RNA sequence: UAUCUGGUUGAUCCUGCCAGUAGUCAUAUGCUUGUCUCAAAGAUUAAGCCAUGCAUGUCUAAGUAUAAGCAAUUUAUACAGUGAAACUGCGAAUGGCUCAUUAAAUCAGUUAUCGUUUAUUUGAUAGUUCACAUGGUAUAACUGUGGUAAUUCUAGAGCUAAUACAUGCUUAAAAUCUCGACCCUUUGGAAGAGAUGUAUUUAUUAGAUAAAAAAUCAAUGUCUUCGGACUCUUUGAUGAUUCAUAAUAACUUUUCGAAUCGCAUGGCCUUGUGCUGGCGAUGGUUCAUUCAAAUUUCUGCCCUAUCAACUUUCGAUGGUAGGAUAGUGGCCUACCAUGGUUUCAACGGGUAACGGGGAAUAAGGGUUCGAUUCCGGAGAGGGAGCCUGAGAAACGGCUACCA
RNA sequence: GGACUUUUACUUUGAAAAAAUUAGAGUGUUCAAAGCAGGCGUAUUGCUCGAAUAUAUUAGCAUGGAAUAAUAGAAUAGGACG
RNA sequence: GCCCGUCGCUAGUACCGAUUGAAUGGCUUAGUGAGGCCUCAGGAUCUGGCGGA
């Protein structure tokens, strides 16, 4: 059952210590890195299967796979990816462009739906104008506020002028 | 990893452990008092020499002196609250010879 | 020890947290905050020791939980949270405050005071020095920073906060003759308002205090905390008001009381 | 210490962020940089007239004087820029109630700007670590 | 890896002294960057608590300054010609704080002669007026001077190379260039 | 709580050891054993070896739900309740256990950082970035086809999430510098062209103050009463600085500067999907605080000379420069020098040695013990190495060698 | 603030000073070893005292003392005040 | 009377002793040298004219 990983050159099997990201390994804990055993990446009679892909049909049709079809199990759901995956502008309110899934539970036919993410709505925009806002209010409320500071000692060189004009 | 529970124990034990005289006295006041154990009258013996090195000790500091005064009215106090040192001898010089 | 010690072990808590000795074999860590560790009380000892508010430690939070208590200022809902010398702890229901304060033997005690007097808190400024695009500040006792203090206000000396905003109002000097509250040692409690301060440069500038009772004592610089003028304090004086009774005294005046 | 000769390096020593101007008459002909070390040490004028250039010098160097400050006598000469003194004491045996001459040997910097003889009393201050031993640096000879 | 504690190198007395907790990271020390000329290609290095450090490798321009003028240009690095702590260093070429360079200098050139622009070495209305309030503040070296018909400058590393990943200097003048000079010369 | 007694002779007084005697938070063992409370306990020998099970995981209104999930209710046809799995985040460096190594080490009291790192908590702090009605794929869980005797093994194939990953707009004024198209020759000045957030790197400058004044060379600032004068002018901290902070010319594979989430939803007309606006959550630079850490000053260890000289082979003591570090430092390298400890016991050896708070023994002075409930240190079969991270040279993490 | 100070030992007082331990106060755990509790009314909606003191002693810090015991000072005057 | 030494029996302890004797731990020369880390290259693919992984 060893697994082949693509990029070794090798029609043996070998031990490669391997970290996150790499083919073969799932890691257990953070910065985790084990040595574990490898198969080569070219063919020999010792493999028990060899995985493929078709990347162009022939001439009749295979058992079950040209025939066959399956459709994939999710959808877009992302706004833009969804105005991308149908084609769409950015104004024609893909929030009913969103495919549902109808299922039932006896008579319980209802149809569930994904929550779009990204989406640009009132309270979207409520939240950038408050924020946008917020950062002027207080950029100048300091500057007041530091105004008023240079005034305090604007007036507190009163004595140190009025009791140099007053001994 | 948990406080250790303090622990002491209240009887000490004649140096001579066969001297006749001591022996003798020590029965008759066992079975004048009702005592079931010699060891409750070492017991009664500890505590008393306990409280007169902690009397002569303070005998010998400066007369008067703060700590001195502090306990020494707190031991006779104490002594007359329980009614062993007589009312009279509440100046502390009867306490070696309670 | 490879980082940090996030345990307390019972015997090691400050003593002034008056803890019982088995009680089970942990006592509560105080949590980091504006108050160093061995210098402050938490939330859990003040509502479960002190005021024997909640029974256990588990109901302690679900009091907190409610916000009923406030410090300062905002809930402060951290059960281990280090409370320290001056802090106001506000209660919600009961219409209770209380304002952080020693006693003579050294811990902290509970002092209720006025919904006025809870409105304010001082602070020994700890440090005073230029900052951000050359905007001054100020740190003290707290653990606050104030921006653009009055040129006058040097170090060590006391502050007025309004803690409605940040803003301080007052703020009383150490010089010469001035109220003084000690927090150090175990001289810490006695009050009494300033003898004079013995330089030694190099470090540990020491304070000589005297007591409103014709009582001297000496402590170092950073344990002592100028609150005012002599007689005239600037917030809520505990029972007893730090003068150091004496053994004897305290027994004989305890003594005094006798008939029920 | 370092006996007439200035720039005697494979690098050219300068103090560091001093910067003498060629374009500018000048009867200095270099911006010195001193300060006073402080607790009333005086920046002997050997320094500020020196012409040396010494980066553990505790007054025209880039060094701190803080912590304690002790006095002994100088033992060793031997080493250049650094001595070795033997700060005597005497440690009471408390079963005999008596006592017993012990020593230590502490090595500090010495700076150009003092000169110094072994059997010569001197106070030095102590400073951040300048080497594998010398923790210590003179800053006034009292013989 | 290596480790800049003192269990090790014996004690002043002479003695030996035994192993005692076992190496730790905070006493970590790291390999030297020995950076050099061209194709800049730096590396991060994860130090204590995040704080990146940028260790630099094949550095081929910096910001270099004339102090004397108070003006600081980026320019190419021609090569070293000097180090007082291996002569091995000048020979391989390589980057290292206090390393003596020769820069391009056309660029500290082209700002003189935008500048005062009195033809060093061998017409507008509004350029005239400040030239003319820029003169006598022109002749600056007879031993500045001269390098510029060269076309390289002498100049020396004030970074840390390995440890900031820039690697900065500043033109040589004066008694410092003198010094240099006689290095150089008495030495080849 | 300041005590002695039996044993040398035919008898005697001595010296003197033996034996007697009392206690031990001192172990074991023997015999005996009814009650209350209290309740240590595989340290010693073997830091010797271990079957099995358990000892680290964690969700709030508030990052991510199209479970082909339960529940159906309920304004909700984008999402809306409840929520496995999985991602993301945080924690797993605390705890607990043991005393092997360790003799100027650790530890203790006392110091230092003007000698550094610091998750977090707490307090402050950002108008400046040149599709904004908001920009990009590439993935788990899932589906499905598989391998292997065998494990918290995983492969090929097909989807889709974000506070993951990768990006990329923005905002007043103001003032100061640079160039300067023209115009006119004088005392010279002008339209307007850029520049100027913070953070990194370098060079320069300010950062005064020990009591008072002038002349002049080079530039050159406000006010002209066009000889001229230049006018009171500002200063932070420490004992102590090149400090705090600031300015100038530039540098950067360019840090940060909110594309985030919950509860409510309202004003306000010129009715624009206009402009607005409440509470509080996660984050975010820089400073401060707190929890820390790292080094660090002074002085103090048991026996040993049948250990007197020791330290540089292969740093030993110092200097210079650099490199490396979070940072000081022979920490390391290069060059140079020849230093450094010692009868006031170095150096070496031993230890049935972790250090300390402390325990036992009660005239006093002492003698003896501390593996062990608190503090500190060290380690996880022996070594070394390292990933993650704020923090580990971690071991209920990984890698290698030996057993 | 400036200008300058012969060095020590000893003794006093004080600060700094973890808790438990120990010495020790108070309190009647039914006694006691212990523990830091507890004690009072209107026991109907509260009143109230505590959680001491001592102890570190070698070294470092701070302060008073000037006996005891050292060190240095003017002799080729290269002395002291001005 | 006391008393000394060789000689002889039993038992025990320690010493000297061919075996260049044996064993256990701490260092360390010389030689060989795993591994991770840093670095010069590499380029299965995988995507951003000339760079990145
Ligand atoms: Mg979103
Ligand atoms: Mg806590
Ligand atoms: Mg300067
Ligand atoms: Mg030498
Ligand atoms: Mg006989
Ligand atoms: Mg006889
Ligand atoms: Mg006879
Ligand atoms: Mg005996
Ligand atoms: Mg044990
Ligand atoms: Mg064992
Ligand atoms: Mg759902
Ligand atoms: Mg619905
Ligand atoms: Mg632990
Ligand atoms: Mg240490
Ligand atoms: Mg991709
Ligand atoms: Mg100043
Ligand atoms: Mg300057
Ligand atoms: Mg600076
Ligand atoms: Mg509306
Ligand atoms: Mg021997
Ligand atoms: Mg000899
Ligand atoms: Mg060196
Ligand atoms: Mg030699
Ligand atoms: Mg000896
Ligand atoms: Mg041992
Ligand atoms: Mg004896
Ligand atoms: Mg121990
Ligand atoms: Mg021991
Ligand atoms: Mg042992
Ligand atoms: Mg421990
Ligand atoms: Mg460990
Ligand atoms: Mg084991
Ligand atoms: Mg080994
Ligand atoms: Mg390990
Ligand atoms: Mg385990
Ligand atoms: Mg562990
Ligand atoms: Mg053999
Ligand atoms: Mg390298």
């Amino acid at each position: 059952g060893f697994p082949m990983k693509q990029g070794v050159l090798l029609p043996t099997r070998i031990k490669l210590l391997l970290t996150k990201n790499v083919s073969c390994y799932r890691p257990r804990r953070d910065g985790e890195r084990k040595r574990k055993s490898v198969r080569g990446a070219i063919v020999g009679p010792d493999l028990a299967v060899l995985a493929l892909v078709i990347v162009k049909k022939g001439e009749q049709e295979l058992e079950g796979l040209t025939d066959t079809t399956v459709p994939k199990r999710l959808g877009p759901k992302r706004a833009n990816n969804i105005r991308k995956f149908f084609g769409l502008s950015k104004e024609d309110d893909v929030r009913d462009f969103v495919i549902r899934r109808e299922v039932t539970k006896g008579e319980k036919t209802y149809t569930k739906a994904p929550k779009i993410q990204r989406l640009v709505t009132p309270q979207r925009l409520q939240r950038k104008r408050h924020q946008r806002a917020l950062k002027v209010r207080n950029a100048q409320a300091q500057r007041e506020a530091a105004a008023e500071y240079a005034q305090l000692l604007a007036k507190r060189l009163s004595e140190r002028k009025a009791e140099k004009a007053e001994i | 990893p948990r406080a250790p529970r303090t622990y002491s124990k209240t009887y000490s034990t004649p140096k001579r452990p066969y001297e006749s005289s001591r022996l003798d006295a020590e029965l008759k006041l066992a079975g004048e008092f009702g005592l079931k154990n010699k060891k409750e009258i070492y017991r009664i013996s500890f505590q008393l020499s306990k409280i007169r090195r902690a009397a002569r000790d303070l005998l010998t500091r400066d007369e008067k002196d703060p700590k001195r005064l502090f306990e020494g009215n707190a031991l006779i106090r104490r002594l007359v609250r329980v009614g062993v040192l007589s009312e009279d001898k509440k100046k502390l010089d009867y306490v070696l010879a309670l | 020890a490879r980082g940090p010690k996030k345990h307390l072990k019972r015997l090691a808590a400050p003593h002034h947290w008056l803890l019982d000795k088995l009680s089970g074999c942990y006592a509560p860590r105080p949590s980091a905050g504006p108050h160093k560790l061995r210098e402050s009380l938490p939330l859990i000892v003040f509502l479960r020791n002190r005021l024997k508010y909640a029974l256990n430690g588990r109901e302690v939070k679900a009091i907190l939980m409610q916000r009923h208590v406030k410090v300062d200022g905002k809930v402060r809902t951290d059960t281990t949270y280090p409370a320290g010398f001056m802090d106001v702890i506000t209660l919600d229901a009961t219409n209770e405050n209380f304002r952080l304060v020693y006693d003579v033997k050294g811990r902290f005690a509970v002092h209720r005071i006025t919904d006025e007097e809870a409105s304010y808190k001082l602070g020994k400024v700890k440090k005073v020095q230029l900052g951000k695009k050359g905007v001054p500040y100020v740190v003290t006792h707290d653990g606050r920073t104030i921006r653009y203090p009055d040129p006058n206000i040097k170090v060590n000396d006391t502050v007025k906060i309004d803690l409605a905003s940040g803003k301080i109002t007052d703020f009383i000097k150490f010089d010469a003759g001035k109220l003084v509250y000690v927090t150090g040692g175990r001289n810490l409690g006695r009050i009494g308002t300033i003898v004079h301060k013995e330089r030694h440069d190099g470090g540990f500038d020491l304070v000589h205090i005297k007591d409103s009772l014709d009582n001297t004592f000496v402590t170092r610089l950073n344990n002592v905390f100028v609150i005012g003028e002599q007689g005239k304090p600037y917030i809520s004086l505990p029972k007893g008001k730090g003068i150091k009774l004496s053994i004897a005294e305290e027994r004989d005046r305890r003594r005094a009381q006798q008939g029920l | 210490s370092t006996e007439l000769t200035v720039q005697s390096e494979r690098a050219f020593q300068k103090q560091p962020h001093i910067f003498n101007n060629p374009k500018v008459k000048t009867s200095k002909r270099t911006k010195r940089w001193y300060k006073n070390a402080g607790l009333g040490f005086k920046t002997p004028k050997t320094a500020i007239e020196g012409s040396y250039i010494d980066k553990k010098c505790p007054f025209t160097g880039l060094v701190s004087i803080r912590g304690k400050i002790l006095t002994g006598t100088v033992v060793s000469t031997k080493m250049h820029r650094t001595i070795v003194i033997r700060r005597a004491y005497l440690h009471y045996i408390p079963k005999y109630n008596r006592y017993e001459k012990r020593h230590k040997n502490v090595p500090v910097h010495v700076s150009p700007a003092f000169r110094v003889q072994v059997g010569d009393i001197v106070t030095v201050g102590q400073c951040r670590p300048i080497s594998k031993t010398v923790r210590f640096n003179v800053v006034k000879v009292s013989a | 890896g290596i480790s800049r504690d003192s269990r090790h190198k014996r004690s002043a007395t002479g003695a030996k002294r035994a192993q005692f907790r076992k190496k730790r990271k905070f006493e970590l020390g790291r390999q030297p960057a020995n950076t050099k000329i061209g194709a800049k290609r730096i590396h991060s290095v994860r130090t204590r608590g995040g704080n990146k450090k940028y260790r630099a490798l094949r550095i081929e321009t910096g910001n270099f300054s004339w102090a004397s003028e108070g003006i600081s240009k980026k320019t190419r690095i021609a090569g070293v010609v000097y180090h007082p702590s291996n002569n091995e260093l000048v020979r391989t070429n390589t980057l290292t704080k206090a390393a003596i360079v020769q820069i391009d200098a056309t660029p500290f050139r082209q700002w003189f002669e935008a500048h005062y622009g009195q033809t060093l070495g061998k017409k507008s209305k509004n350029a005239e007026r400040k030239w003319a309030a820029r003169a006598a503040s022109a002749k600056i070296e007879s031993s500045v001077e001269s390098q510029f018909s060269a076309g390289r400058l002498y100049a020396c590393i004030s970074s840390r190379p390995g440890q900031s990943g820039r690697c900065d200097g500043y033109i040589l003048e004066g008694e410092e260039l003198a010094f240099y000079l006689r290095r150089l010369t008495a030495k080849k």
